[PDB]
Order: C-alpha cells, then structure tokens, then sequence
C-alpha cells in the first residue's frame, strides 16, 4: 500500500527523543481549545473542573513526504512514535485523559510536515477566591499551561487568533455562577530551570444569589419581623414576650451557624456575615426593650410609651439598614 | 494433532497487516453497525446531574484483509491478537470517566467470519451527563441523552448505523432497573451529524425518558408542612386570655416551618431559582405567620387579664368578663377553607401538567 | 526429584503450547469446576444497593497438553505462568467494581497435576449489586446473589459445575455481620438462553435477616417514651393552659423531628416502610393528645357561659373527658402496638 | 577496567536461571526468615472495624543457583533484575487494601550474598481487619491481628520463620504512633498452621493490644447527661404553684436526654447489643422521668391555685398550700440514688 | 545540526549500564536537591496530614554522560529517564503521592556537556503531621517532610540542599484560608542506623492558626448567650415561668453549642482551649439559673417561717438580685481577661 510505505519511510531514522530543529531555532506550537463544559466551582477546595478538547499544531521537517496523498489522518496508534510537546497545566491539581473505548487522541500529518495533535482532557484547576463580597462576588479563574522541560529558547507556544471557543453554556454544570466571558494571555515566567512561555485563559464568573436569598436572607428577615410582634403584645404577659425574645435569639443563632456551611473557613467578614450580625443586633435589642420596659414598669416601681416608640423605630431602622446595605453592595 | 491447522490459519492472518490504516482506506467509507444492550439503568444523581448505565456495546464492520478459508466458519480472537487489528475509536461525547470491566479477564470479545466480517463486543459502565431543569421539582421529568461517535475519523472516513431499525437497536433488560426515585418510561433513538473545527462527524444519540416518583417527598416535606399549618390553626379554639399558650403555638409553628424549609433544600443541588416545593413552603409559611398575626390582633383588643371564673353568668352586651373574639370565630372558618382551596389549586396545577 | 529434571519437564510442557486454543478445542466441552472460600462480607449498603465480598476463587479444569509423568508430586508454579496458559473467560454478571489483591505480589495460584489437571486460584474482592425491598424495613429479609458466567463460550465449549456439591462454598458460617445474620446460602447451576445458544451460569445466593436490636434502642424506645410523656397532660388541671400546651407542642414537634431525621440516611424510595408506619402512629397519638386539651379548653371557655345562661364520657364535664382519656389512651396505644408487632414479626 | 567484573558477574548470574521454580524444588523445603519494623501504627476505624499500619517488611532465604565468586562480598539488584528471579509470594490473610510505595522509585531492595543468601526488603502500608466486641464500650480493649503467609506454596514447600525470637522479631518505633483514641500496650507474636481446601499453610501472626481512651467520651456524652440529670432535680426546690415552670423543666430535660441518646451512637457501628454507655444513658433517662412523674404526683395533690403572698401569715396545722412532703423527701433521695448509681457503675466498669 | 546531535546522543547511551551508580568504586555521588512549592492544599486535623504540590529537582554529575562539540544543554524527552541511573529518593512520612501525567509524564531530564544531569519531577504528596491540639484554636503546628535514600548509605550517596537556605522557594506565595506560614527551615544530617549512616534532608514549616473564623463561629455566640442569661436578673421574682424559661433555654443552648463544636475534629482525649471557654460559659449560665432557683426557694420556703417568728443578706430576694446584677458581668469580664491573657 502507498500509505504503508510512506509511514514506514517516515519512521526510518526518526529519533523521538529530539525536537524538530533541535539546535537551529525554537519549535513554534499553535494551541487551540474547545470547552465542552466548566464543571462545578468547589469554593471549599478553591478549585473548579473543566472538560476540553486541547489541540496543538507544529512543524516537523522529518515528517515531510511527497505523494498524491496530501494528508494522513491517524488515530492514537502513532502518537507514541513521534516527538510530542511536553505540555502541562501549571495550576492543575488533578488532570486525566479519556481511554474509553480507546484513547481519545487524534493525529494528522500533512505533506509539508505540519502535525496536528488533539486530545480530550478533564482538569481540576485551582482558583483562589476572594469572598469579601460573598454572595455578591465575582471571580476570574485561570487555566495556565506551558512546557515542562523546554525553556523559551526551545519551545514557544502561540494562540490561533480565535483560539478558545465554547459551545452551549446552558448545558454546563455551573449552578451558583454564571459565565460572563473569557480572555487569553501569554507571558514569560522565570524559574530555577530557566524562562518558560506560559499561556493562560481567564474565565470570568459571577455568582447567582438566588439560592442564598432563599436560604439565608428571607428566613433572617422573617425572624426579625417576628421579633417585632412582641411590641404589640400586652406588657403584663411576661412569659409570652420572653418566649418570643428567646425563640428569635436562638433561631438567629442557628441561622448564623448554618449560613457558613457552604463557605470555607476564611478569617474575614463577608457581606452575609454583616447582614446576619445586624439581624442579631436587632432581635437582641427587641428583647432588651421589653426587659427595660418591664423593669421600669413593675420591678423598679416617656418610659411607658416605649412600645409605641418601638413600633415606629424598629421597622424604619430595619428598612434604612436594608436600603444602605443593598445600595452599597449592589451598585457601589 | 488436529489443532495445527488452526494455529497455521491464525499465524498467517496478520501477514502484511497494517493496523494503523482503517479498512477500505482510499476506496470507500468504513461502515460500522452498532447496537446496545442495557443490562441495568443505574442510579441517577441529581446533585451531579449524572446517570450511570451498564451496557453490552456491540459493533460490527468488514475488513477484507482478514479473510480466510477453512473448515471453520468463525474464528475467536484473544486480547493479544485483537490489539493488533484496527477497531473503531468510538467514544461517548457526554462521557464522565466510564469504566471497562476487567474481572477475571478483559470483558471483551472479537470474532471474525470467513468473509471478513468483524464483530466486537465489550461490557462497559458509562457515567453520562443529564442536565436538568428543576423548576417543576419534585414533579419534573427529564430526557437524559447518550451520544457517541468516532473521535478521529470524520464522516468521509467512518460512518455509524444501527444494526436493526433505530427503535429496536437499543434493548433494555426487563429486570435491569436500579432506579429508586425514577421511572424509565421509554427511549428514543436517532442519528445525525455534528460540525467542529476539525470537520463533520457522525453522532449516534439515545434519549432515555425519566419521571420522578413523588412518594418520598410527600412523606418527607409536604405532610409535615400540612400538619404544621393545621396545628397553627388549633390556636384559634383556645380562650383569648391564654396569652402564653397561643404565643407558644405561633412561635413553635413558625420555627417548625423554618426548619422544614431549611431541611427541604438539602436534597437538591444549590440551584438559583425557586422550585414547586418552594412555593408550597412559602404559602404554608404565610399561613402560619398569618395565624400568629391573627392572635396578635385578637390580643390587642382583649381588655381583662383574667379568664372566665366558671360560676358567674355573662349577660348580653359586678365583675365582668371578656367576650369571645369575633376575629377568632371568623378565622376558624376562613383559614381552613382558604388552605383547602390553595391545596386544590396547587395540586390541580402541578399534577395535570 | 532433581530441579534439572523438573526444569526439563516444565520447558517441554510449554514448548509449542498455543494459548489461543482451549484444552479440547476440537473435542467435547471442557468442564470447569469452581469453588469459593468466603473470607468476609464487609459493607451491605442500602444507600448504594450493593454488598462487598472478599473470597478465594478457585477453578479446576483438565488440560491434556499439560500432562506430565515421572515427577510424582503436584507442581505449584510461579503465578506469572498464568499469562502463558489458557484460562476460562469467567466473569461476574452483577459486578460493579472488583479487583485482585496485589501485595506483596499478585495473589494468584497456578498448580499442575500429573494427569493434566490445572488449579487456578485468585483472591478477589467484589462489589455486587443487590436490589433490596425495604417495605418491611427494619424487619426485612434480603436475598443477595453473585452470578458467574462465561463471556464468550457457550455450552458447546465450556461447562460449569460446583465441585463438591453443596460443600463447594466454604466459610459462610464464620462470617459475623454487625447488622445482619446469614440465615441460609444456596448454590445453583443452570444454562441461560440469551440467544441461539445456551450459556453456563452459576449462582451463589445468601439470605440475610436484619438485626432489630439497634433499631429498638435508636427509634422505637424514644418514640414510645415520647408518646408516654404526652399522657402526663391528662393529669393536669384544665385551667393550666401553658403547661398542657407546652407538653403537647413539645411532644408533637419532637415526633416530627425524629421522623424527619430518621429517613435521611436511606435511599429516596417512594413507598412507606414499617418504621414509617410506627412513627406515623406515634405522631397521630401525640397529635390527638394535644387536640384533647384543645377540645376541653374550647368546651369549657366556649360553652360554659352559654350553658349557664341557658340554665364515651359526658361531653359537658371537662373532668370526665380527662379521666376517659387517662383510661383510653394507654389502652389504645397498647392495642396498636399489639397489632403492629403481630403483623410484622 | 575496575567496573567490568561487576557487570560480568551480573550478566552471568542469570544464565540458565528459571524463576518459575522455587529454590530446592523437589529436594527440600524453602525456609524464609521474616521480620517487621513498624514505622507507624496507623489510625483505627471503629466504624469499618479495621486499622492501618506502615511497615518495613524484611524476608530472607537461600538460593544456591545465585551464588558467585568475586572481589565483592555482596551485590545489589535493581528492580528489573529483582523481577527476573524467584521471590516468595507472601500475602496478608486479613488485609483489605494494601499499597506498595514507589515514590520516587520502587521502595524495594534486593541484596545477594556470595554464598547465595537473598535479602529482600519492602516498604508497605496495610489496611487490616480488626473485628471488635463493643459490649464494654467506651471502656473496651481489643487485640487486632496481622496474619501473613504464602498464597500458593503449602507447608511441604515453603515455611516461614522469625529472624530472631518471636517477641523481638517485630519492632515498633518509639515515635511511630498515629493513634488518637487508643493506647498501644504491646504485641504478641506467634505462628501456626491453617487448613484449607488446597492444603495446609504456615501462617505468621502478630496481635497488637489496644486500649481505648475514655477522655473524649467523658466530655462528649457523660458530662452532658450528668448535668441534665442534676438540672432535672432543681425543679424540686421550686414552689408547687409554679405549674408551667416545673413542666418546662420536665419536658426540656426529657428532650435533652432523648437528643443525647440519639447522638451518642453516631460514631459507632450499628451493633445489635447494648454497650456500657447505653446503660448509663438509660439510667439517666429513667431518673429524668422519675423527676417529672414526681412533679405530676405533687401537682395532683395541690388544692389552691395561688402561691403564698409575701405579706400574709400561714397558721400552723385565707389559707395557703403547705410545702409538699414529696418534694422534701425527693430533694435528698434523688441525688443520693444518683450518686450511689454512679459509684457502682464507675466501680464495676473501670476495673473490668 | 541534528545529525551530529543524534550521533552524540546515540554514543552516550551505547554501553551505558543502568545498574551501576556514576562512580561505582569511587567516592559517593553528591546529589543536590531543590524544591519549588506550587501549593499547599488542605491541612487536615481529622486525618493529621497535609498535601503538598511541588517541583522536586535533583542534580548530580555522571562522567559517562559527558559530551563535547555541542555547546548546548540537551533537554531530552522525558522517556529517556528510564534508560539512565537516578537516585532512589523517597519520603519517610509520605502516605500517598503521585507524579502528574497530563499531557505527558511531568518529568524533565537535561544533560550538560560536563556530564551533569538535572532531573525534575512534579509531585503531589500527602504527608503525615501529628498535631498537638491542646491550645486549639490558638495553637501552632510544625509539619515536616523528610527525604531519604532507600538503599544507599553515606559511603555511596550524599545529599545536600542546592543553594543553601535558598534551596526551597515559593513558600511566601502560599496562602491558606485557615493558616499562616510564619517560618520554614531546612536541615541536612546523617541518621546513624545500625547498618551505617544514611543521608537525610528535612523541610519543616511552622503554621499559625487564624483566630478570626472562630471568633465569629464560637466565641461571640457564647458571649451573647451568656449575656442573655443575665436578663433574668432584671425580671420580677414572682414571674417564675419567664426566668425559668430563660435559664433552661440558655443552659441547653450552651450544651448544644459545645456538642456541635466537638462533632468535628478527631476524638482526642484531652481538653482543648475552646473547651475551657465553653465550660466556663456553661458554668456561668448554670449559676445564673441556680440563682433564681435559690431566690424562689428562699422566698417560698422562708417567708412563712420568717413572718411567723417575727456578700448580700440571704433574706432579701431584691438584694440577691441586685448583687447578681453587679457581680455576674464583673466576674465574666475577669474570666475573659484571665483566659485571653493566658492563651495569647
Ligand atoms: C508507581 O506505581 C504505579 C503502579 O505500578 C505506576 O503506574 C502506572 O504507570 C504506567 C507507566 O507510566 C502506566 O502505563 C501507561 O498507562 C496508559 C493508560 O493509562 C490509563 O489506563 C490505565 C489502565 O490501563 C490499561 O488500560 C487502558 C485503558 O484505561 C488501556 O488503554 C491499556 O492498553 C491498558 O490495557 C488493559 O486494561 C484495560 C482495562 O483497564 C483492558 O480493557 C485492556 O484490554 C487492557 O487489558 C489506568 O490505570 C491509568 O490511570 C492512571 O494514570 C493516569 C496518568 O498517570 C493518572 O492520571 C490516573 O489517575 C491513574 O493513576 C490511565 O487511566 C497506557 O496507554 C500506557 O501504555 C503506552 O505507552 C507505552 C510506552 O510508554 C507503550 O509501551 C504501551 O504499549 C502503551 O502504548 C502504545 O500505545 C499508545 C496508545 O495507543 C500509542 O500512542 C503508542 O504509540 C504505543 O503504540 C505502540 O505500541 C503498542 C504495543 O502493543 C502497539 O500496539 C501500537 O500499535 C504502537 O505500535 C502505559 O501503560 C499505568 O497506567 C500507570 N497506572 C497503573 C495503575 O499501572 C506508576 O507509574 C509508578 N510511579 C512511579 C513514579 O514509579
Ligand atoms: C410527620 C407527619 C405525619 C403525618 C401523618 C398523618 C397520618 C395520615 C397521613 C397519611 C399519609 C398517607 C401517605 C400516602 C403515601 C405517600 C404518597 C404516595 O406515594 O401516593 C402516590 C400519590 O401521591 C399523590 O397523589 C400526590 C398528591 C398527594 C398529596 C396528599 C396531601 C393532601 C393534602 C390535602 C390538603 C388538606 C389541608 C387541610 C384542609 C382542611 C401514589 O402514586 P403512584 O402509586 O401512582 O406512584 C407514582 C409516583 O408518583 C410515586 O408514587
Ligand atoms: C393586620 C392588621 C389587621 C387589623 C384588623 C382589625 C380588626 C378589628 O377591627 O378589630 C375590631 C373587632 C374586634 O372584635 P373582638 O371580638 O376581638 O373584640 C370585641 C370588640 O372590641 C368589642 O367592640 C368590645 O366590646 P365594646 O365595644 O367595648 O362594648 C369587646 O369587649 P368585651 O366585651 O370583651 O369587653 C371585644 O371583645 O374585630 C371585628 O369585629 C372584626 C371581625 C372580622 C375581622 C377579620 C377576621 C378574619
Ligand atoms: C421519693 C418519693 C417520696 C414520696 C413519699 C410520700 C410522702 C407522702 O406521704 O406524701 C403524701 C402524698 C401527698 O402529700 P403532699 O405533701 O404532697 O400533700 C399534702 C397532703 O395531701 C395533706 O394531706 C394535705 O393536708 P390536709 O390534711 O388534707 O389538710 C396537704 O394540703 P394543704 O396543707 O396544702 O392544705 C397537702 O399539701 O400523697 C401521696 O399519695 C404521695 C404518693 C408518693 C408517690 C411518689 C412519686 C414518685
Ligand atoms: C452525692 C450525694 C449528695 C447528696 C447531698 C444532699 C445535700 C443537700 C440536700 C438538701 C438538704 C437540705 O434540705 O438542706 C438544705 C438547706 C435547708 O433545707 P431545709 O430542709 O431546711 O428546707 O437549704 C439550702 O440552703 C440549700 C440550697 C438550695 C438552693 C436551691 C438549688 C439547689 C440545687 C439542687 C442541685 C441538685
Ligand atoms: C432567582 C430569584 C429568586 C428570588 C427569590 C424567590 C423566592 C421565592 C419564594 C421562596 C421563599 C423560600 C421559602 C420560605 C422560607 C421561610
Ligand atoms: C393577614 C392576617 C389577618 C388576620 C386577621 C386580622
Ligand atoms: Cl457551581
Ligand atoms: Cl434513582
Ligand atoms: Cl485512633
């Protein structure tokens, strides 16, 4: 067969231990990426999952051939026979290729020596998240790659203009986040082994607050509104208003405890913590109001009208705090 | 020895065979006929939006290079020889790290007919994406896909077809069901073409239709909420002077509704929209809070701090006593009727669709 | 019995051996006799609907190619020779995950005998699916099976059988599961018809009975004690509304919390279990106990003034209703317990 | 050259060697001398009934086919050449999932002496089954076994022995302790024979004796239960007319005991029998209902619905309720009985 | 020219013996090492270990691999490392480790004209770190990574840190949500086993836990509940239901908080610093409830006797309540001052 003899001739004398142009010029690699999906963003572990088709193109003069056939299309059989770049992902915690039913790789060789090599990958990549504005936070998660052993004098990577592309984002596994956009960069990173061309893709994600509105904000606001009902009960009903106060305080404590379950153990105040703390202050003040009213009415003996004052003061203060909080955190 | 002829045939089969090239290269398009026997439809994970399925995957094609003649009609090939022969590079487009079983040996088989027809079967456990829209949860239905095709060969090189007609080419075992909270209503089978920067590829798709079973959630969430709402209304029948008791009723029912709402969302993934269960819980919370507000309104108009003594007589409008609240009497009829109407509307709206 | 003679014999046996052909390729089917020594059953899981099982799995078959003479002893060879010999293509049909232990080396045994018999042994741990019917849970009995089949060979090529009959499987009696007790185990041999051709099949089934002792401490006794706690309300005066209401509300909410908390550690099955029936009955009892005081309070404070103006137990007397409840609630609860435990046990 | 005799000896060592046959096959029994250095005794998992152990496993035997003569007295074999000779097929009988470390290289070593003595050392992590009886939990003690032997060769073919006296052939490092709620008291070493369907096999056994530490559970379960019991008795000192308050005492203490009982068994396997902690919780539970039933009985005999006003005078036997004599006796009987029960319990369980 | 480079590389590997170290009969091979820390993932108290991702580089001279005529550092394909001798380095306290293998094995081999070899790996390793949690969460931990040779002794191989104190880099760039790295240290020594001396390198880190999370999680709720318990002192003595409800609720809440805090972490037998604070808060709220119990008993069990017959005084409920009002906040503040001065 014509293809068999061509393949046999190409491999005669080939040494995959050496680059193309080992001592002439750097090997130029053109990279391309199709994003099948961006998996869940694990805020606890500061990582996210991504599934890609990753493609690399370069030139190998040793693989030139003259024939009527202009391109050879090959499965993963010949991948281990020729030189391949040692590309690796710098910020990857765990990555794996796909091997069912066969290895998910493809090779293509043109008559002029151009080699295209593509494979399917699933990568867990670290993404450090600043959660000061949680649950109204936005992040720019990177995905970086470079050659492990070859410095800039030997391998140089490059984007194919419209390199990174995505499919239907509606089918992705993002639930707490919405995909805003992406961008690509290239730079040179200095290490003890030399200087390396590092290429990065940044994905911009914005959190969706709908889950947390149901989980934390609405229950806390409802408990705060429940605490105000004490202002309308008769002051002589000592156990009733005390029961209201302690129930609201305990429920707020429980809500505060469970609000932090999803987050990691950061050591700074998030926007949710401020809201929960302010709700706690308001319910505690509601209980203290009845405490001082009871003490001044009975135990000790404008003060008598404290319930009338509180009926106006507490809802107005709560509304003002909500206005300031939401205006500060959403718009400004 | 009568086995020398078979060894002779097996030895000469791969003389001059190049497994780097597909059969019929440069002459025609390789034709692959596929069929699937689902031995069990595995569990469905809502948190990961993933489902598992264990299958016998069978492919068949023709390779004229591997023709032979002899007394035998079909030759079985071992794993070492099967690795020296071209096979299609099928892969699942929405795969999530499937597994090929290897106990006690690699569970795969290759058979060659004298006319060069290759049959290749394997046993797989495929984990696949099933994206879901949980707006109608827990009364939602899904169509989980399974798409597969060649990775490296475009439609001009390799094409896939179903062995039988597409409806009968995917067979699900009758007893092979591992679903707990789902019912497999049926499946649809189709084929098509997908574009990509590398070219056009043939794709074979199978959709499995699933419907969630509501029985678990009725016991877990709906009935406790209904009982809590009914319990909150029992406070209407107590005397208005029992201020601590009715306050206990209100606060305990509100706390119970809050706890039920918090516990209910633990089953789902953390989606950012309201489901059908969320609306039911919200309406029940509204009813409970309204009952507490009703008690507060009743207490506002109560004059005397003492209840009826037991022996005195109450004339029609000496010691006097509070009257039975008109708000309580109307609430006793208004609250249950409105809750029943809401239940009728909700269950008619969501179950019919 | 010199090593050189044994080396010569072993070299002679493997010279010209064709691994691609079964021992009796042109002849009748080769009979494979299987037996198992169960080391342990580890994790019977209702959530995943499977069980884990570690075993020594041995297969015996006669191969005339490997017959040798002169040496009067059975030759236990290094395990790596298994790759140089034909072995059956046995696999487990209901397996989800399995592997062969590999420390210090691959736990594999090859033993030859003078007549050509080959013993092939493997130490295998397997997770196998077992769909469980939990309607009578935790008073349920489960049947969990392991199916053994040949991947490619029909009955014309390979036959399976349990060598030793009922004694083929060993070690079942020495297993101690904390939550289950093995009541019985059975071996079955048959031929399945999946297509135009019969395939051999072996099946090892166990019947497991769940232990009730854990659930008695975990679920039943707390619910019974909470139900008994509610009846204390009947001994308090009707006018003490705060105490009786607090008692009833506490009991009903605790029952609700127990019922909600229990069911989260199990698969989301759609049907009602036996434990659910008991918890629902206890909930109904405490709810009726609270409604009893609600009815008494309503009767007093909403029909006393009217009856005074106008002027089963007696509906007019609050004390009579309380005493009737005192007599009747324990009796009805005991009757319910009798009917429940007689039905399931 | 200086470094050519070594290459020549290594090349000529394997000529004619058949690794499929054990040393002395058909002539004698292969003797393997074994010893273990435990670098760390890993954590114990009560729920799974297993434990982890990290060891240096050393085996030694004789192979007359591999004797040599040269300037050197001992040779070292790399991983490839080590795979070309016969080695014992040792395995752990009760192992669940073991690991052979190979970072950066395979953590194995093979040395050959000129007389033909082979020494083979490996670094292993073994998860092994330790069945537990938890009747005396959390004051229970266990003897976790570690058993190993040949997988394929019967006693007539391969026999194992300890390199030194059996007590001194298993050495545990002083710093090698990764136990959090257990104390390693010691170990006992032995060997024996086991029958099986394939024949008789030599088994080498080491039992490690462990004793649970009670400090965690004392804080977690016992002290909350004791505080709850003490709390339930405080209601005896309140006046009998405070009906809601004493009812609150009773119900809240009952709920707390129920919650503690439910949460106590969270970190234990689902055993079908009662442990020692269960009896303590049950007795405290009974004490709490005894207190609540005492309050109910006291309330049954209360006549007047009003407490004693601060100004009036109570004549000796407007009238007022007298202090219940059930309360006066219960103020001492309940604490006394609880103290006696604690004395008996901690006496009979701390020296079992 | 590739032909000359190919010829040289073929010459180097021909006759090479992988089974012998670079100077088999000569002095020991000096293997330099350096590390670049990429990340430190979760430090687990439950498992008593930490995970570490690093670029681990080894440096050593091999005369057999020297070449001439090519003024270049030959970075070869990583598969050729299987054809060369490398040190048998391993980690003593490692529990689980692996080399990353995407897109290829993350492995570097580079030769120099003088026979020098640079061998790099990208390793993620979990390493044991037993922690003393007596001062938790105000504690500091010392977590180490030990590096040793499995087979060779000091007469055959020698280890040293390449670059001295600058051997390990990237530590300052590490950030953990829960911990702060205050110091890292390098040590090199020779452990004298019974069979000779073995080289050893050690990389230690000192971690200081951040207190901010626990202040919001445990301390502030406990303080707020304790302050809530004091509100009972301002309620009238005859309102028994309200004061009893306050006391019982606060006591049970403190018990619940302590239990739920202790649900996590391993089952250590000793008392942590957080346990001391929780126990003190429990004692305070319990004393607050016992105060009202004593007041109620004094009133309704001594008033009839005192009337018939006819620190603060024990015969005045108002005096007892006022004394409690003054004393409970002061004692709690003193307890907090003593606690926070001791552990900081
Ligand atoms: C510490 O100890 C560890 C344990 O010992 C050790 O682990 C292992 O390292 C080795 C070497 O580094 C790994 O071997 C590589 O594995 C690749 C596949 O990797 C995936 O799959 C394995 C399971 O693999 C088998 O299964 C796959 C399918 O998954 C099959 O494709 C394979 O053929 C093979 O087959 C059997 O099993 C199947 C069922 O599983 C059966 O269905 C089947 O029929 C077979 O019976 C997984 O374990 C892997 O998981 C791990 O590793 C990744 C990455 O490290 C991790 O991320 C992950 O978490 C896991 O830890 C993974 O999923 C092999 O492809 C590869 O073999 C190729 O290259 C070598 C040369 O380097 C060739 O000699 C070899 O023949 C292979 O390929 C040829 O084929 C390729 C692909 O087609 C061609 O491109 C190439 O040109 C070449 O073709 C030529 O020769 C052929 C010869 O026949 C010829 O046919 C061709 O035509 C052509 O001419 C290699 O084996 C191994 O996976 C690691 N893991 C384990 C568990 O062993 C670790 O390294 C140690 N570390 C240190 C520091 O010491
Ligand atoms: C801890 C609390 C304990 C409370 C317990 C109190 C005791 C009394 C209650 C007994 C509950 C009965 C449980 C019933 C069994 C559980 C529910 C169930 O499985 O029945 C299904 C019908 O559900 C359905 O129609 C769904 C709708 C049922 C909703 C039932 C609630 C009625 C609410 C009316 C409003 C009244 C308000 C009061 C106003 C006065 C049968 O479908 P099918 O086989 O085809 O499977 C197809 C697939 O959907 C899975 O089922
Ligand atoms: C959220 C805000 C809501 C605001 C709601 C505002 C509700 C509102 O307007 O309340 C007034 C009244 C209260 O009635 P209620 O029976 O509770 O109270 C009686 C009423 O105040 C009489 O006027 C009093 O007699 P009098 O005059 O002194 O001789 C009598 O005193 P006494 O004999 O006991 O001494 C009181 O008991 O309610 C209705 O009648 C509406 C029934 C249907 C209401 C709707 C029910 C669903
Ligand atoms: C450890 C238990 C200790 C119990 C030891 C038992 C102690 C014992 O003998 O108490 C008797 C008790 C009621 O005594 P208690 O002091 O509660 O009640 C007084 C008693 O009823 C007097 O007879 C009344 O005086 P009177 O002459 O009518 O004017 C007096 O009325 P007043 O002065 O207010 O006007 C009441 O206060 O009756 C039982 O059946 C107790 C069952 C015990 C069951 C125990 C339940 C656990
Ligand atoms: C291990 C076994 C230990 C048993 C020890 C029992 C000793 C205490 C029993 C009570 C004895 C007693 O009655 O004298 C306490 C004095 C005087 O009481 P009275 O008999 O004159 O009414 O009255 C007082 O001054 C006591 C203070 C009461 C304060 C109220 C709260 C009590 C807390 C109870 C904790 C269980
Ligand atoms: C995506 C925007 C979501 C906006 C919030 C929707 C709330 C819908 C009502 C659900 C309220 C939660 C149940 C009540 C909790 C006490
Ligand atoms: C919205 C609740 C109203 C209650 C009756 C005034
Ligand atoms: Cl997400
Ligand atoms: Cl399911
Ligand atoms: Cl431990």
């Amino acid at each position: 067969g014509d293809v068999t003899v061509i393949l046999n001739n190409l491999l005669e004398g080939y040494d995959n231990k050496l680059r193309p142009d080992i001592g002439v010029k750097p090997t130029l690699i053109h990279t391309d990426m199709y994003v099948n999906s961006i998996g869940p963003v694990n805020a606890i572990n500061m990582e996210y999952t991504i599934d890609i088709f990753f493609a690399q193109t370069w030139y190998d003069r040793r693989l030139k051939f003259n024939s009527t056939i202009k391109v050879l299309r090959l499965n993963s059989n010949m991948v281990g026979k020729i030189w391949i770049p040692d590309t690796f992902f710098r910020n990857s915690k765990k990555a794996d290729a796909h091997w069912i039913t066969t290895p998910n790789r493809m090779l293509r060789i043109w008559n002029d020596g151009r080699v295209l090599y593509t494979l399917r990958l699933t990568i867990d990549a670290e993404c450090q998240l600043q959660l000061h504005n949680f649950p109204m936070d936005e992040h720019s998660c990177p995905l970086e790659f470079s050659s492990y052993g070859y410095p800039r004098e030997e391998i140089v990577y490059q984007w194919k203009r419209s390199s990174v592309e995505v499919g239907d984002t509606r089918s992705w596994r993002l639930y707490q986040f919405s995909f805003v956009g992406l961008r690509n960069t290239t730079e040179v990173v200095k290490t003890t082994s030399g200087d390396y061309v590092v290429m990065s893709v940044y994905f911009d994600l914005s959190r969706r607050m709908g889950y947390f509105t149901i989980q934390t904000y609405i229950p806390c606001t409802l408990i705060v509104v429940l605490s105000w009902v004490s202002f309308w009960i008769n002051k002589d009903a000592v156990p009733a208003r005390t029961s209201l106060g302690i129930t609201t305080v305990l429920t707020m404590t429980t809500l505060s405890t469970i609000a932090r379950k999803s987050l990691p153990k950061v050591s700074y105040v998030t926007a949710m913590d401020l809201f929960v703390s302010v709700c706690f202050i308001f319910v505690f003040s509601a209980l203290v109001e009845y405490g001082t009213l009871h003490y001044f009415v009975s135990n000790r003996k404008r003060i008598a009208k404290m319930d009338s004052y509180a009926r106006i003061f507490f809802p107005t203060a709560f509304c003002l705090f909500n206005l300031v909080y939401w205006v500060s955190y959403l718009y400004l | 020895d009568n086995t020398t002829v078979f060894t002779r045939i097996l030895d000469r089969l791969l003389d001059g065979y190049d497994n780097r090239l597909r059969p019929g290269l440069g002459e025609r398009v390789t034709e692959v006929k596929t069929d699937i026997f689902v031995t069990s439809f595995g569990p469905v994970s809502d948190h990961d939006m993933e489902y598992t399925i264990d299958v016998f995957f069978r492919q068949s094609w023709k390779d004229e290079r591997l023709k032979f003649k002899g007394p035998m009609t079909v030759l079985r090939l071992n794993n070492l020889m099967a690795s020296k022969i071209w096979t299609p590079d099928t892969f699942f487009h929405n795969g999530k790290k499937s597994v090929a079983h290897n106990m006690t040996m690699p569970n795969k088989l290759l058979r060659i007919t004298e006319d060069g027809t290759l049959l290749y079967t394997m046993r797989l456990t495929v984990r696949a994406e099933c994206p879901m829209h949980l707006e109608d949860f827990p009364m939602d239905a899904h169509a989980c896909p399974l798409k597969f095709g060649s990775y490296a060969y475009t439609r001009a090189e390799v094409v896939y077809e179903w062995t039988r007609e597409p409806a009968r080419s995917v067979v699900v075992a009758e007893d092979g069901s591992r679903l707990n909270q789902y019912d497999l209503l049926g499946q649809t089978v189709d084929s098509g073409i997908v574009q990509s920067s590398t070219g056009e590829y043939v794709v074979m798709t199978t959709h499995f239709h699933l419907k969630r079973k509501i029985g678990y959630f009725v016991i877990q969430t709906y009935l406790p909420c209904i009982m809590t709402v009914i319990l909150s209304q029992v406070s209407f029948w107590l005397n208005r002077e029992s201020v601590p008791a009715r306050t206990v009723f209100g606060v305990t029912t509100v706390l119970t509704m809050t706890t039920l709402s918090i516990s209910a969302r633990n089953s789902l993934p953390k989606v950012a929209y309201a489901t059908a269960m969320d609306w039911f819980i919200a309406v029940c919370y509204a009813f409970v809070f309204s009952a507490l507000i009703e008690f507060a309104t009743v207490n506002y108009f109560t004059k005397r701090g003492y209840a009826w003594d037991g022996k005195s007589v109450v004339p029609e409008k000496k010691k006097t006593f509070n009257s039975v609240s008109k708000i309580d009497r109307l609430s006793r009829i208004a609250f249950p009727l409105l809750f029943g109407i809401f239940n009728l509307v909700y269950w008619a709206t969501y179950l019919n669709r | 019995g010199n090593m050189s003679f044994v080396k010569e014999t072993v070299d002679k046996l493997l010279k010209g051996y064709d691994i691609r052909l079964r021992p009796d390729f042109g002849g009748p089917p080769v009979c494979v006799g299987m037996n198992i020594d169960i080391a342990s059953i580890d994790m019977v899981s209702e959530v995943n609907m499977d069980y884990t099982l570690t075993m020594y799995f041995q297969q015996y078959w006669r191969d005339k190619r490997l017959a040798y003479s002169g040496i009067p002893l059975n030759l236990t060879l290094d395990n790596r020779v298994a790759d140089q010999l034909w072995v059956p293509d046995t696999y487990f049909l209901n397996d989800k995950k399995s592997f062969v232990h590999g420390v210090t080396v691959k736990n594999r045994m090859i033993r030859l005998h003078p007549d050509g018999t080959v013993l092939y042994g493997l130490r295998i741990t397997t997770t196998a699916a077992c769909m469980m019917d939990l309607r009578r849970y935790p008073l349920d009995e489960q049947n969990c099976t392991l199916e053994i089949e040949s991947y490619g060979y029909t009955t014309d090529d390979i036959e399976f059988y349990w060598r030793g009959g009922d004694k083929a499987v060993t070690g079942v009696e020495r297993i101690e599961l904390p939550q289950f007790s093995i009541v019985e185990h059975r071996l079955v041999s048959r031929n399945v018809v999946f297509a135009t051709g019969a395939y051999p099949r072996l099946s090892l089934s166990f019947r497991l009975k769940r232990n009730i002792g854990y659930f008695i401490l975990q679920t039943y006794m707390p619910s019974i004690l909470i139900t008994i706690l509610s009846w204390v309300s009947f001994w308090i005066n009707y006018d003490a509304s705060a105490a009786r209401v607090a008692l009833g509300i506490t009991t009903v909410l605790t029952m609700t919390t127990i019922n909600t908390h229990l069911r989260e550690t199990l698969p989301k099955i759609p049907y009602v279990k036996a434990i659910d029936m008991y918890l629902m009955g206890c909930f109904v009892f405490v709810f009726l106990a609270l409604l009893e005081y609600a009815f008494v309070n309503y009767i007093f404070f909403g029909r006393g003034p009217q009856r005074q103006k106008k002027l089963i137990p007696d509906l007019t007397d609050v004390n009579a209703i309380d005493r009737w409840s005192r007599i009747v609630f324990p009796f009805t609860f005991s009757l319910f317990n009798l009917v429940y435990w007689l039905y399931y046990v």
